[PDB]
């Protein structure tokens, strides 16, 4: 997920734009999205959220909006028991679990069912469950007290100001998420947001594995209040992000390092090369408008080749094999943007899974490591161009094996497939650099892969009077069997052609295909 | 300088674009709750139904061995109870949207039955609770504490 | 100067290509290239030479070609010598000089002369010279028993075959230069040449300072033979090349190494970027056709910006002053080339200057040093990118100083003036990666600067049948009083529209202007 | 496969294209190296004459101070004496090509006076010995054994 404020002294118009960019799976059922709009005499909200929700999470109106990304907030703890004499060991004694005799039914294939018993058992942490190789993890989790999630949201949405909308951030309802703000008042505001337990000692790889659970000096009661967490308010680069990297670079400058803060809350792990984009794109332009924001939101540069081919490609040119040296002048004559009609990007992915593994996010090969002072141009250089060379022969083969060539257009393997709908690709894996993320699956007999996650509800706003917004939503409103509204947005994505979206009521009557009045029955 | 006069509206309707966008208004908040129910199960009706089956822990019940381990999962931790104590402290004002909520995709699903998927069917009619339930599960058990890192597989 | 010979197997259509691109002052006089045409019943040479000289230094007809590059070969060598009664010392013993009374004229301003006598004093090593600070300094020159240096180029320019010109070559008559040979039969060769003396210890940094003279065991007597020099025939990397470089990179992949010749050689400081370049464009491209290999002549990248801006641009980002943070944009949105439009040029060379110096040879700016296993790849990033900031605020200052502006177009400022002809420039110093070569001088008060030095002879050959070649010379043929011929190029050069070489007797009539029959009595 | 046909020159005439580059032809190589010398005295007359008029050693003599020190540079060094023995040294036949080159030189100055620079005329007539002068002094001492190395300057 990627998520983009900036203030109004940073564009043309001086008006502040938003980001709406949550990147999930593209067939998990709890995480669709749905596009809808609600207007009432009191408030107005546009925007997406998951099914099933009543409340808009990626919200905006002619006043305000808000979009989310994960933050991986540590709000649950996973205890280790040491189980004797019928209980568990805690600070030197056996305690005795809390039991409880429930019971559930199963369905059978054949339509019946059968009741199974289950008995529940409590640590004083929390919940026991048993895992395969015997052990016994007790799993406190935090907040199981705070019942105002859904109008949390509901409150900040529909907030007349930020103040209202911190009042609300404030209560602390929503367990997790970073969430971005902005106005056209011109407040742009970043919050790590989620309940976290106040921790004693540990940081969060720690906190993160199963912990002790034979002593209370591990057991926390209290939770950290928004005071504590990282928060960022119209900083003086004018701009926020966040693309799931830790919160050490919110903004540029920033605003604080991590040592301001408990080392359990947040890792300090290398941020990716996509966050690294992130942060290039938003600091280095300037005089901003919605179309060149837009522009930039769909880059899709291959920013590991940046870093990795200056070393690679000489090393490969020495090599006796033909084919490998044929290689090398096709990444060379790349453009490292992972365009369509590319006819190196897929070899390019296959020599980085071997180099940096296959989720891309490897570290071992570079020569100079990630550091936190050069957060946007690090790592880089190939470490071991010899061994980097053995790894790309391999590539060369995996590749043939997946694609049929080395030289195959990226775009011809790459599709987007929808009902009827087919067409081709562009952009690719996050953590190679590309901000416009599509995570392709893997090939088919053919060659053939396509989205499994990536660009989901995708919106662009701006604050202006009235507001100016664009958005798509790849797989479309409506997953219905035999609906016209699941593969009929996946064309426009193709060629990032964004709709408009529609929140003046005569906008509105001139787009209606369809009014269904209702009735109800308070 | 303020924003454009927002619109008020006179009559509960639902407006279909040409993308199959719902824009709901309503005359009051209730009313529209009441909508956005109908709109969502109208464009996702059965594959709502089913996680508001998993959310009060009968998936394993509805549909089988495939929804066992999340019955188990949240049976274990209590999430439909604890949905019900939130549920009814639930603020009078806001409760009163969960429930409209509610009713619009019972409403939806009693007008156009065939619309609906037969295995799914026996979920009717759903709640606000079903919904706090549902919320609870997204938020705590699946985005905060996900059976996978807990059972360790 | 550049130079690139490129074997059949690599181009489309199977014949050799050859350049030469020497890079003299544009003003000494001495330095002069002059281009002609000669045809004898026997012979043919075509080409450039300084003036003065009778035979075609830069020659090619239609079976072979050749080229030089200064190697600076160290065939002389200053001897510190001990004054001591009435001598200097030698082995322990005081030795005689051997004197000459001589005598010159020197002309006065008024128009006569007055006699200056002059003696000349001789050690063991050769003649000697007192310098200011009274130091006595003793010159040996190599090869001063070598007549035959005009008949030598003579003779290798006219080889009828590679093994008549390497016979040629083997008499080592010229003192100095690296050589590049190509011919019709697909033979192309790297040499460096020059008359070596054969020295018992010391590397070069000791041989080109002032050696010890008052011992035997520093004169040396004899000098190495063709066979010990570094020469390339055939590589297998299908091409040879040398932009100044030491000779250990003449071709991709390497036939040698460093350690397989004297020490006192050549040395092994780091590749320019200028150099990293010519390889590069070399190795990475393949199937060459003389157009694409012209294309490639004209690069002017500005590979020192690849190096160091993704380090600078974030941390000039931070600096409250806007105006380097504006100049940081100007940098980040160059497309690195010197190009006549760019904007953002000038203030590059200039931050590049305090960087690495007012040469742009500095190393102790980067963050990765240069090193022979990465020599096209290396030196790399910013080590202080704080102090790096510091310099880019007085590298603001110094642009506005000589151009008036921190973004005014390169070739507003960089002009090509000769006589009524004023044209915009383009491409700049070798030093930050310019293949292309114009060495601009200090800006006047207006800053306005012309080329000082680089691209003066250019010639592109194809050993076809008959051969193809194309050429240019910036500063005209003659240079006479009055002549229309000297400024009458500098416009093509411009826009980069060479000429076509011609050699075959009908292509000459048909251009012919004037002509001289003569008479020479035998 | 051959090279093609090679030109024949029948008579000795210096064809300029519009550029000023001559194409000269020769019935033999000393009557090549005769127009040679004609048209670099046409084209660089001045400067090459200047030139050779240092290689003697006599550059201070002709034009003073400012060319003082190339003098005692060039003398010191034994440049001019060297030349009178290397020129003596040469082939027969390539002898007789650097004196035709020498005569081209003085031919062109002989036939067009006016065109020579007045400073520079005292230099004349030049002969072969100054052409292998100038091309000792370029090559070793001043790419191999530059003064200002040796001076320290």
């Amino acid at each position: 997920s990627n998520s983009w404020a900036v203030a109004p002294g940073k564009t043309a118009n001086g008006n502040a734009l938003l980001l709406q960019n949550p990147h999930l799976s593209w067939t998990t059922d709890y995480f669709t999205y749905y596009e809808a709009h609600l207007v009432t005499p009191d408030f107005e909200i546009y925007g997406a959220t998951q099914i099933g929700l009543p409340v808009i999470r990626f919200a905006f109106n002619q006043r305000m909006g808000i979009t989310n990304t994960v933050n991986g907030m540590v709000g649950a703890t996973n205890y280790r028991l040491t189980l004797q004499d019928g209980g568990y060991l805690y600070d030197g004694q056996v305690r005795p679990f809390e039991r409880r005799q429930a019971s559930y039914r199963l369905r059978q294939a054949d339509g019946t069912t059968v009741d199974k018993p289950l008995e529940i058992r409590s640590s004083v942490h929390g919940p026991v469950f048993e895992r395969a190789d015997g052990t016994a993890v007790a799993v406190r989790v935090a907040g199981l007290d705070r019942p105002g999630m859904l109008e949390q949201y509901f409150d900040m949405i529909t907030a007349d100001s930020f103040d209202d909308y911190e009042a609300a951030l404030a209560r602390m309802q929503v367990p997790t998420f970073n969430i971005v703000y902005a106005d056209r008042e011109g407040t742009i505001n970043y919050s790590f947001n989620g309940v976290a337990p106040k921790r004693a000692e540990g940081d969060i790889a720690f906190w993160q594995g199963l912990v002790p659970g034979d002593s209370s000096r591990y057991l926390w009661t209290e939770t950290h209040p928004l005071d504590d967490l990282p928060r960022v308010t119209n900083p003086p680069g004018g701009f926020v992000q966040n693309s799931n990297d830790p919160p050490w670079t919110p903004t540029w400058p920033v605003t604080y390092t991590p040592k301001d803060f408990p080392s359990y809350l947040a890792p300090q792990t290398p941020h990716s090369l996509r966050a690294q984009q992130s942060v290039r794109l938003m600091s280095e332009n300037d005089d901003l408008t919605l179309e060149r924001f837009m522009a930039l939101q769909l880059s899709h540069r291959a920013v590991m080749a940046d870093r990795t081919l200056p070393d690679l490609i000489p090393a490969a040119l020495i090599d006796p094999d033909p084919e490998v040296q044929a290689a090398a002048r096709l990444l060379a004559a790349w453009d490292r943007e992972f365009t369509s009609d590319s006819r190196a990007a897929l070899l390019f992915e296959e020599w980085a899974r071997l180099f940096a593994g296959q989720n891309f996010a490897g570290q071992a090969g570079f020569a100079t490591p990630w550091s936190l002072d050069k957060p946007v141009s690090t790592p880089y250089g190939v470490r071991d161009p010899k061994a980097a060379v053995d790894q790309l022969r391999t590539a060369i083969a995996n590749t043939k094996r997946k694609y049929g060539a080395i030289d195959r257009p990226f775009g011809d393997a790459s599709r987007m497939i929808l009902n009827d709908v087919n067409v081709p690709g562009a952009a690719g894996y996050g953590n190679l650099g590309s901000f416009r993320v599509f995570t392709w699956s893997d090939p088919d007999e053919n060659g053939v892969r396509t989205p499994v996650h990536g660009e989901t509800w995708v919106a662009m706003i701006e604050f202006s009077t009235p507001v100016r917004a664009y958005g798509l939503m790849s797989y479309g409103n409506s997953r219905q069997p035999g609906t016209t509204h699941y593969s009929d947005q996946i064309e426009r994505v193709s060629r990032a052609d964004f709709r408009e979206l529609l929140l003046r009521r005569e906008q509105v009557e001139a787009a209606v295909q369809e009014r269904t009045p209702f009735n109800f029955k308070p | 300088q303020a924003p454009i006069a927002a619109y008020k509206p006179r009559s509960n309707e639902i407006l279909w674009d040409g993308y199959g966008v719902p824009h709901i208004y309503g005359v009051d908040a209730p009313s529209a709750f009441y909508g956005y129910g109908w709109a969502q199960a109208r464009s996702h009706g059965d594959n709502i139904l089913r996680l508001y089956g998993e959310a009060r822990g009968k998936g394993a019940e509805y549909w089988g061995p495939d929804y066992e381990q999340t019955t188990v999962w949240l049976l274990t931790n209590g999430v439909p109870e604890r949905a019900q104590q939130w549920y009814a402290q639930q603020s009078p004002d806001f409760r009163a949207n969960l429930d409209a909520f509610a009713a619009g995709i019972n409403a939806y699903a009693q007008q156009n039955p065939d619309d609906i998927s037969p295995e799914v069917r026996q979920v009717l009619p759903v709640s606000g609770a079903d919904v706090v339930a549902h919320a609870h599960r997204l938020m705590n058990f699946l985005y905060v504490a996900s059976p996978g890192r807990t059972l360790g597989e």
